[PDB]
């Protein structure tokens, strides 16, 4: 399916700053768009976005360079190309881009490119995103509605409040279909805002569409969950489990982790590793991200062999969607989970092979949103196509995080009897 | 195309 | 065209709670999807959205009878049918609920056939939405790319402080093209979260995207808003006008209107936001009195109509037979456009063209609960209504009509002009 047209486009974000969004245009009309998330334009793990730092546009977060690649030196090298051969389309931004981490054209470009790609693939062979994706994926017709974790109460350096760690998130584990799992995210979201606001604590919603009131303590952050899901009439640990994203590099100081919002006291590796094991006696708390800095491997060594066996220990600065961080972290013993960014990769391609080691390893792989997000929702389909069995996409607000669910409910209700929904089994270590 | 069916949140189902 | 195939399904805006969406398949396999935006389920003047009212799904908010209505009753009535003649789609709707408010299938039924039938209408012409509505409008080829009214802080009901007036909004006139004009709304966005964060103040938002932070006054709410605009590097009045909702009926009691914030009778209100009108370039007051009090918009759209856009939203609540006697009684200059709450592309088009033909402006308008849907973006321009109220620069409930205002834009450039300040009614 021959390439016909690409058009880049400079498009705004779900928190106003510009972001890169593509169209792939085939022979036979067949059309394919997708828009990239908001990422990193600076450092050296990830794949970086390209920034134009005019200060004179949008505060220096314009995307017009990004965009000048797409509609110029990415759209001349793949005009007359095969959509449908997926990885040769990748491999051609990859080669013309130059760089390990995307940062000439910006991941992006390459990213929104990637996407609308194989959307537009899709498209040709008559068949929806996430069927295409499984048959890139080498696994056709291998399909799973994924456990959503719902963000629900923010904390760290996502909220003003003395709450520590960064999120924490609903998952209805107990639902048995995802209509049903996002069904159950509504009501005690719902359900949360009138909890608090009997509190006199503020119910406007952050980047993700969940809370951050100014509650006192991450126990108390616990606790506020705990009542919400009991209005709701759901049983905590049997209906909805807990998962969480310290973000520990945020706490991070000297070698040891700094809790203000705890009295300001100094856990070493270990100790924070225990006071994590603590709060999932207390809680069922049956997922901790980030749950010790990214540099500290042998810290995740103890964290993974205490902690490993029961919870899913998520890497998400830890890895940053990087196969060559993952495979080590895997020789090591380190963690048991990753977070996948596809726009951490910047092609579609990578991201299947980003998630295909995680599973042949044992690891669960856990698709997510960005905190820019947009209208797209193509996340979704990633995550029914390959399988992944779990989605970080958001509270149960905000249509930045909202179409990804819809979408999730599109699909199910095409799929039917193909896409099971599995339920708590889908978190590294509940069986 | 429509943002709906460029996007992919709707498909055709007719030949 | 032929319908083969009508889809209705659940899914959630977003506020969280359900509504409707709803597809069009045509012969040869051109579809159409949209949703409904969120509606009031009771009232006797605006057409009803149908809530379950379910108390164990969703707390009461479930759609799943509006859903029925689609994919039974409405389906086998349209299939069959001819998706390009929307006057006859919609009418086989309106009949066959046979209420005057569509309390029968819900106006978010009928509403999300309607516009999903209107896009796939448009596919089988090889048209966008927009140029398909300017032909279902008799106005084939006529465009304009309106000039957004854009949520940037909350009041009153809408917030947890102790401003009165429920909105204020920033209209980027200065701008040369609507791109433009979205870009300096998100360059003053930005900068207000910082003025407000110097300040102490929460930038966390609310359901249209913009700040409702703690502040103590309507004056202390537009000095912030001046300050981003300025540090922004924007002038007020010349690149930026402000726009207002007073939501009057918030404090209407025994014909008076008392602020607990500033008891004033109906002429001494319209006064009131007279002497704000000339402190600050506001030039357009949503709902400046209780849609009852009608001897009082007659007053208020004396004193103030000639300079000022004044928009009825719960005063006309997009009902035609209310626009008829507000114009000839010479109530307001303004209408706010609800698509659901009148519930059909048909009598949506009627609204606007009634607007228009009496020199009052239409302002197409969101709601509280939106979707990623982006049809009031082709409305907008479809219909050269000339204004949108869309939301503040954030959240894709508001974003993705911008981003879908850019792309339409993008395709017709100087077909579509931006026109700026003369947009707005007394302008
Ligand atoms: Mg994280
Ligand atoms: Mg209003």
């Amino acid at each position: 399916s021959k390439i016909v047209k690409i058009i880049g486009r400079e498009i705004i974000d779900s928190r106003g700053n510009p972001t890169v969004e593509a169209e792939v245009h085939l022979e036979g009309g067949f059309v394919g768009m997708a828009a990239a998330p908001s990422g990193a334009s600076t450092g050296s793990r990830e794949a970086l976005e390209l920034r134009d730092g005019d200060k004179s546009r949008f505060l220096g977060k314009g995307v017009t360079k990004a965009v000048a690649a797409v509609n110029g030196p990415i759209a001349q090298a793949l005009i007359g190309k095969d959509a449908k051969d997926q990885a040769g389309i990748d491999k051609i931004m990859i080669d013309l881009d130059g760089t390990e981490n995307k940062s000439k054209f910006g991941a992006n470009a390459i990213l929104a490119v990637s996407l609308a790609n194989a959307k537009a693939a899709a498209a040709a062979k008559g068949m929806p995103l996430y069927e295409h994706i499984a048959e890139l994926n080498g696994t056709p017709g291998k399909y799973s509605m994924p456990v959503p974790m719902m963000n629900i109460i923010n904390g760290g350096e996502h909220a003003d409040n003395n709450v520590d760690i960064q999120e924490f998130m609903i998952q209805p584990v107990g639902a048995k279909t995802v209509k049903e799992a996002i069904r159950m995210g509504s009501e005690v979201f719902h359900h949360l805002a009138k909890v608090l606001k009997a509190k006199g604590m503020n119910t406007a919603v952050g980047d993700e569409g969940g809370y951050a009131p100014n509650l006192g303590s991450n126990a108390e952050a616990l606790a506020v969950i705990a009542e919400a899901v009991k209005a709701a009439g759901y049983e905590l640990g049997k209906d909805i489990t807990l998962a969480m994203d310290c973000a520990a590099s945020e706490f991070y100081k000297d070698g040891k982790y700094v809790l203000a919002g705890e009295g300001n006291k100094a856990f070493t590796s270990e100790e924070f590793t225990h006071f994590l094991e603590e709060l999932t006696k207390q809680y069922p708390i049956v997922s901790i991200e980030d749950g010790l800095d990214e540099s500290d491997w042998d810290g995740f060594a103890y964290q993974t062999k205490v902690l490993g066996d029961k919870i899913q220990l998520v890497g998400d600065d830890l890895f940053v969607t990087n196969t060559k961080i993952l495979k080590e972290g895997i020789e090591k013993g380190i963690a048991n989970s990753i977070l996948i960014k596809f726009n951490q990769i910047g092609s579609l391609t990578e991201t299947l092979a980003a998630i295909k080691m995680a599973k042949d390893a044992g690891y669960t792989a856990v698709i997510s949103h960005r905190s820019g997000e947009t209208e797209d929702a193509t996340i979704a389909d990633l995550a029914v196509g390959t399988a992944a069995g779990q989605i970080k996409t958001g509270s149960m607000s905000r249509s930045d995080r909202v179409a990804k669910y819809n979408q999730l409910i599109r699909i199910e209700e095409a799929l039917g009897e193909k896409a099971p929904y599995n339920g708590r089994k889908e978190i590294k270590g509940q069986a | 195309a429509s943002p709906e069916l460029a996007s992919g949140k709707v498909w055709i189902r007719y030949p």
